[PDB]
Order: structure tokens, then sequence, then C-alpha cells
RNA sequence: UAUGUUAAGUGGAAAAGGAUGUGGCGUUGCCCAGACAACUAGGAUGUUGGCUUAGAAGCAGCCAUCAUUUAAAGAGUGCGU
RNA sequence: UUGGCACCUCGAUGUCGGCUCAUCGCAUCCUGGGGCUGUAGUCGGUCCCAAGGGUUGGGCUGUUCGCCCAUUAAAGCGGUACGCGAGCUGGGUUCAGAACGUCGUGAGACAGUUCGGUCCCUAUCCGUCGUGGGCGUAGGAAAUUUGAGAGGAGCUGUCCUU
RNA sequence: GGGAUAAGUGCUGAAAGCAUCUAAGCAUGAAGCCCCCCUCAAGAUGAGAUUUCCCAACUUCGGUUAUAAGAUCCCUCAAAG
């Protein structure tokens, strides 16, 4: 029903009614603007696109994503908006209620909703078999030479091959993760911040896509 | 964090001066326990006399572990020694002159005779 | 329900029927209900 | 097939509209519309209808008698009506209505509610005898089965929703 | 092409055995006097008589198992202890 | 499983237990649905459908196994070169030393014990886990995307109430 | 929480005027199947969809410069490695 693009600032704690330490993740949602209203007969599925943050305007000889390029200026000027930095869309919302060009405000959420925050994880880089996959590693003594490597990767002559999905070393992080059934403790309308009980995925200064639980 | 092969002091005049644990009841694969959790244990030092004697297998409930426990407000209670109290399979102690403090979390586990026969609930 | 490679009437009140491919016995004694065969 | 050929049917103050395959019967209590077997033909004389098998194959002898009794059930049911009676035996086992639905109290720590449907009516009697009524014999049968499946009879004290006059094999388990 | 067979994907892995699956060829005992169905038509008699057995009168077991009230009838074809 | 056959491998196919990692069957150990019972419900027994998931920690032996002590809802049976040593150990077994019992006149011998006894290899290809570049998608681009498919989860206890 | 099922339970129902879960049809029914939930996914060579941006001027005939829109080189960096 509701959706807002925000970014993660950090974590703190709130002493709620009945003195309970509620661990919280503060999220800064500001100038969320609808840029389109997808429709079933025009695009095949009804949804709305929200742009977050604020890039600078086009300049000739730009060398960074700080400034908008001509292609993006046009997309945002059709919604009379400023070029934005992060653009996502929401399907769960009902399109008739919204309108192209409106601001999505932190106050969309009331205290005590149930939301799903979808971000991207923090990068751990190239990581071994046991940190990436939770594997028990071998003996550290008693004359062992098998400390952290993964064990057998297969059988023998039957399946003279390694099967797909064998949990081997690679790059951890950089995965979209959706924590479910979190809730908001307070919405602040002036500093533009939605506080969410628990913890959310991602580095500090990241991007979170808060919407209403699908369960 | 109390696991098997952990030696605990007894906090009763039941007859056992110090005991060690074998299992932590409560689930397949359960490995650890804290205040308010029951275990199986065999005494290793008994008083001359007492109802419980050396080498017996007994139920018991943890009180005042040194890892301690978080409370819902962000308050933590820690202690300087592990300790335990023997039970009679009805959440009831054996001695009646329990020594040392006891946490307030034993109230919930309905170990009320343990909380009533205690120097300090905390 | 007995499932045996030999469905045969056990009582005189026993009727062999063929339902859904399988030769069964349906009787008023629930003990004599049988299935395969 | 004796059922089929021999036994001729008897339309009684009803209107059996044999429109090709799809028949219709309408009378005092309502209208029933079924689609009967293709190969079969029908000969309706005055106040009588006769079904005819095109051959004598096992195939055209079994279908024959089947949908000769499925017409009778329609005409006999659109004129006389079909009703099934269910009893409820047991201390505290009751039966009460709720307006187009029936609530059952059969010792289930929860009330069970059977909602009614088109062309089907329900009623109770002395809070024990439920009665399902309607024009289709296969709706009165379907519903009455649904209302006995709530708690079918048990073998020790007979407690449960039993069809009126249904032998409940009673075992004699002892304390 | 002609004439038939299967309904299981049989064809396109087993067997003793089990079966109102279906096709063929005989043989047959019954049937318009009207066999076979549930044909909702009667169902019991002196009489369990005798051994009557835990008393038990279609069950813990020898059956001595007589004629029919009768269109049709058995000291009960039979479900029972 | 114990075997029988001697068909590939003696210009070498490392053999037993344990560790790491599993994967598959179902004749199912638990959990779900049922027919039953010499099932009153809890109880158990039997058979059927079911393989989605789950299916402990220790003492003793090199042990697999088995017994025992505590638990658990359960502590399943098998295949995979009795899965897996170019992933690990090397306790057992199978070299040279030694010793006891036995056999041999003797050198020596025993699948009889016992103490000790070197586990090499920088990955070419297929395979697998990640991560780039090229090109194609009838113009060149920036962003948002539906989902053909594919993968992951999938367990369950106790208490209270009725 | 849907949808289709397994053993099973039925409803109406004849072959076989009776019966009967079955043959037509039509019900219900499991941690199982499908969807539902999380993630990857148009190299899905079938290469999909939506919005926007760029748009001339020599040819002697494009097998054409260089430029748009857009990027990169290079350099300061890390929420990434
Ligand atoms: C360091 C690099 C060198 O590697 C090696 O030494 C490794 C360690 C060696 O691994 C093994 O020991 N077995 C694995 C351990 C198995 O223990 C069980 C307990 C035992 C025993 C035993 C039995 C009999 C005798 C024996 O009777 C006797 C005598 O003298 O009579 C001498 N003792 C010592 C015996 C001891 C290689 C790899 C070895 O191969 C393997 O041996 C097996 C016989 C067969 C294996 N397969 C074919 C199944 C084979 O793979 C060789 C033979 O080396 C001795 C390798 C050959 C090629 C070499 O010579 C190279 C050049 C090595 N020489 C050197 O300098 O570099 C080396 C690479
Ligand atoms: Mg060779």
């Amino acid at each position: 029903t509701k959706g807002i693009l925000g970014r993660k600032i950090g974590m703190t704690q709130v002493f709620g009614e009945n003195g309970e330490l509620i661990p919280v993740t503060v999220v800064e949602a500001k100038e969320n603007v609808v840029l389109q209203k997808k429709t079933v007969e025009v695009d095949g599925y009804n949804a709305i696109q929200v742009g977050f943050e604020d890039k600078k305007a086009y300049k000739k000889d730009a060398k960074s994503n700080k400034y908008a390029n001509k292609p993006a200026e046009g997309h945002a000027k059709k919604a009379d908006a400023a070029p934005k930095r992060f653009i996502r869309e929401f399907r769960n919302v009902d399109v008739d209620a919204y309108e192209v060009g409106q601001e999505v405000s932190v106050d969309t959420f009331v205290a005590g909703d149930v939301i799903d925050v979808t971000g991207v994880s923090k990068g751990k880089g190239f990581q071994g078999a046991i940190k990436r996959h939770g594997q028990s590693r071998g003996p550290m003594s008693h004359g062992s030479h098998f400390h952290r490597a993964p064990g057998s990767v297969g059988m023998a002559s039957d399946a003279s091959r390694v099967f797909k999905g064998q949990k081997m070393p690679g790059r951890m992080g950089g995965n979209t993760v959706t924590v479910q059934n979190l809730e908001v403790v307070q919405v602040d309308t002036e500093n533009k911040v939605i506080l969410v009980k628990g913890n959310v995925p991602g580095p500090k200064k990241g991007l979170v896509e808060i919407r209403t639980s699908i369960k | 964090m109390i696991q098997q092969e952990t030696r605990l002091k007894v906090a009763d005049n039941s007859g056992a001066r110090e005991v060690l644990t074998i299992k932590v009841l409560g689930g397949s694969g359960r490995k650890t326990a804290n205040i308010g959790d029951v275990i199986v244990c065999t005494v290793k030092n008994a008083t001359p006399g007492g109802v419980v004697k050396k080498g017996d297998v007994v139920k018991a409930v943890i009180v005042r572990t040194k890892s301690g426990v978080r409370r819902n407000d962000g308050s933590y209670i820690k202690f300087d020694e592990n300790a335990c109290v023997i039970i009679r399979d009805d959440k009831g102690p054996r001695g009646t002159r329990i020594f040392g403090p006891v946490a307030r979390e034993l109230r919930e586990g309905n170990f009320m005779k343990i909380v009533s026969l205690a120097p300090e609930v905390l | 329900m007995k499932v045996r490679p030999s469905v045969k009437p056990i009582c005189e009140k026993c009727k062999v029927i063929k339902r859904k491919g399988k030769v069964m016995v349906i009787c008023e004694n629930p003990k004599h209900k049988q299935r395969q065969g | 097939s004796r059922v089929g050929k021999k036994i001729i049917d008897i339309p009684s103050d009803v209107t059996v509209t044999f429109d090709g395959n799809h028949v219709t019967v309408k009378g005092p209590k309502g209208e029933l519309s079924r689609t009967l077997n293709e190969r079969m033909t029908f000969k309706q004389e005055e106040n009588t209808i006769e079904v005819v098998r095109p051959s004598d194959s096992k195939e055209d002898r079994t279908n024959h008698g089947t949908t000769r009794a499925l017409l009778n059930n329609m005409v006999q049911g659109v004129s006389q009506g079909y009703v099934k009676v269910l009893e409820l035996v047991g201390v505290g086992y009751r039966a009460q209505m709720q307006g187009k639905d029936l609530i059952l109290n059969v010792g289930y720590s929860h009330p069970v509610e059977i909602k009614a449907e088109e062309n089907i009516t329900f009623s109770v009697e002395k809070n024990t005898v439920v009665k399902v009524e309607g024009i289709s014999k296969e709706q009165v049968g379907a519903l009455a089965s649904n209302i006995r499946s709530v708690r079918p009879p048990e073998p020790y004290k007979g407690k449960g929703i039993r069809y009126q006059g249904e032998y409940v094999r009673r075992k004699e388990g002892k304390t």
C-alpha cells in the first residue's frame, strides 16, 4: 500500500512505552517524487516510479554522476521535478490514489505499521568457504593440513564431476535482501526520518526500499 | 553460557558442595543455558551427610551465571561465579537455607520456592 | 483395509467388486475390506 | 437394461422439454436441467417417456439404464421433492439455524456452520432432527453427507450425526 | 486392403497364486405352467423333543433333527455365542 | 553380506576406520493424511498413502559394529570405487628393529599378540564457485523494467485454554 | 492463503429393475504437486516492454568523414574491491 525510497544513516536505540530498549534504524526519506504512473494497457502492469534525492542539473562537460545527463533531465522534467539519484517503482500500491508529480512524504507511515525493507548487503569481497558458507573447518592440531579449505567437492567415478551448487569460494555481499515484518517506531516529518525497529541491510549511506509487508 | 562439562557451585545446604553438568534440557542439540534453565549433573563434592551424596545424578536449575543476562530495558545483570540449585522434579529445592544472591528471572520460571528461600532477589 | 495379493471373499456376505482397476471386497464387516489383487 | 427399457417413465403434471440432448423438467417445485447421453433417443408419448438404446453393446446397455433413472429422478423430484433426515444423538449435541445457514454444536470446542445453497432448504426439529430438502437428489445427498461428516457416528455410544434409520454397528468397549 | 482381437500405453521385463476385465467355441439345468433377482408377501407352532450343556430354546456339544398353520416352510436356509 | 566365476585394470585402479563436504533411493525413524483393531480417549499393535524437511552429546575399543550414560519428536535402512587421501589424518593393517607364547634340529614361521616405524605433486583439459572483455539483439544512447525459466526455504517441541 | 491431487471418505448411478465409489459426472481429502513467500533472471539468438535524449552534409553515390546524445582515457577516492 505504501512505499518510500530512503537511505540508511545508522542505528540508535529508543526507550519506548513501558521502558523497552527498541533497537532502531534511522532512515532519511526526503523529496520522494512520483515520476510515472505505469498502466496495464500502456505497459502491461500497473505501478508507479519514485525518484529519491537530488542530483544537480545538467552542465556541459560533466565528469560524474553528480550532474544529470540530458537523457535524465528530460525524464524528470516531464514530471516537473529535479533530476533524482535513485529511481525505483512499487507494484503493491494502488495507482489511482497517487498522481504523477506528487511528493511521497515520510508521514505516509504511521507508528506501528508492518513494512519490508529491501536494500543491498555490505560487501565482504572475496571470502573463503567457511565465512561465506558457514562451514565447519577442520582440526587445527593433531597433525592436520586441512584448516579452512572446503572438503570433498564430489564423489568418485560415479559423477566424475562436481555438481552445480557445490558451495565453493567466491565474492560475498552485493545481494538484494528483504527483511520482513519490521515496524516503524516513529515518523518525524521535519527532519524527514522513518525509524524502523530492528536493523536493515547495507553500508551506511546506502539505499532502502521501504514498503508494506506482503504477508 | 553453560554447556556440558562445566563445573558449577551449589547454592543450597542440600549436601552437594560442587557439581558438574552433562546435558542442557530443552531441546535436541541445545548446547547452552543461562539463569532459569534446568540441567542434569552429577555431584563431585558432598558434605559429610546431607541428603544428596557423591556420585549421584540429579536435576538442577541454574542461578547466577557469570555471563549474566540482558533484561528488556537494556539492563544487564552479571555475577562473579556460576552456581546452581538442586530440584526435586517439582521446581522445588532440597535444602532450606539457600545461600548467595539469585536473579529475578527465576520468578518467571516458577521457581518460586527458590525465589522465596533466597538472600537477595536481583 | 487389507491389501494382499489375494482378495477373496472371507464371509458369505462378501462381495468382490472392481473399482478403479482394483479387485476389492466390500463387506459389512469392516475387517473384511480388502484391496489389491 | 430393464431399468432403462422396460421401466417407462411417467411425466406427471410436469414439462419435460427434451431439447435435443439437454432436457428440462419444471413442475410444482422448480426446474431441473441436465444433459443426457448423446447416442440415446427419447420417445415421449402422452404422459409417458421412453428411452431407447441404439444397440446392445455393453457400452449402449449400461449408459442406457443410467440416464433413464436420471430422468425419473428429475421428474419424480421436480414434482414430489427429495428430502433427507439426520438425527443428532448425544449429551449437549444440538442443531440450530442462523438464517440461510445451520449451526451445529457437536462437542468440537468451536461451532460448525453449514451454509446453504440454491434450491436447497434446511430445518431442524426439537434441536436434534435436521432435514435437508430440495429438488435435486444429488444435492440433498451431497449436503446431507457434508452435515454427517462433521461428526459421523461412533461405535461405542453411537454419538454423532446419523442418517435417520441407519445401522450403526455398535462395539462394546469396556472401562 | 479385407476380417476379426485388446483398453492395458498391453504392445514396450518376472512367478506361484488372485479376480462379475473382455472376446470365441462348445456342453449344460432351468424358464410364459413361468426358474434368477431385493421380487418387502408368510415366516412360527406341540418343541431342544432326547444328551439339554455356564441357566444357553439357528453357538460351548450327541443333533432322534416328527406331519404342516401351509400357493411356498426348516425339532428353523441363516447374522449371532 | 558371506561366497562362486576370473571378464578390465599388475610399464601401479592407495584397501580400513575417523574428519570436511555431501548427493540420491524409499522397503519411513519423527512429523502430515487415512482403513482398521482383541481401538472407550491418552495408550499401543497392524496395514496403506506418503522422501518436503528433520533425523543428538558423550564413556569404552584403530575399530565399522555393538554395549553403556544422559537427552530428543525421532536418534531410519541403504547406494554412491563397503561416496570422498592430486581435500585431511594415519590409530588398525601390510617392509626393514625388538620381544613374549607356539611350531620347526635350523635358517625362520604364524593374519597369534606387543612396543617402534618418511602420507610426494607449482592444475593443461572437462567439471564447479565467482568475476571481466568482445560481439548480437536493423540507428546511436541514459535510466525503469515484465518474467520464459532457475535457484532457496520447506523441521518441530512444551505450556496454557477450551 | 488459494488451485489440482495420493491413500481414503463419499454423493447420484446403471451394467447386474437389487445392490454397488464407477462406467458416464461430481464431490471431498496430506509437511506431498502447483501457485503463494525470498533471490537470480531477454545470450529467453524467441534476444521482449515503458519513458526520455540525439537527428547533417559531403555524396557523385555511400564499404562516407567527424561529431551528437552518451561514455572512456587520465586523475582525487570508497558505501565497492
Ligand atoms: C618426498 C618425495 C618422495 O615421495 C615419497 O617418498 C612419498 C612419501 C611416497 O608415498 C608413500 O610412501 N606411500 C603413501 C604412504 C603409505 O604408507 C603406509 C605405511 C607404509 C609403508 C612401507 C611399506 C614398504 C616399504 C618398503 O618396502 C621399503 C623398501 O625400501 O623396501 C621402504 N619403505 C619406506 C616402505 C614403507 C611416494 C609418493 C611413493 O609412491 C607411492 O608408494 C606406494 C608403494 C604406491 C603408491 N601408489 C602407486 C599406489 C605410490 O604413490 C614413492 C614410491 O616413493 C617411495 C614414489 C616414487 C615415484 C619415488 O621414488 C619418488 C621419486 C619419491 N622419492 C623421492 O625422492 O621423491 C619422492 C616423490
Ligand atoms: Mg599407465
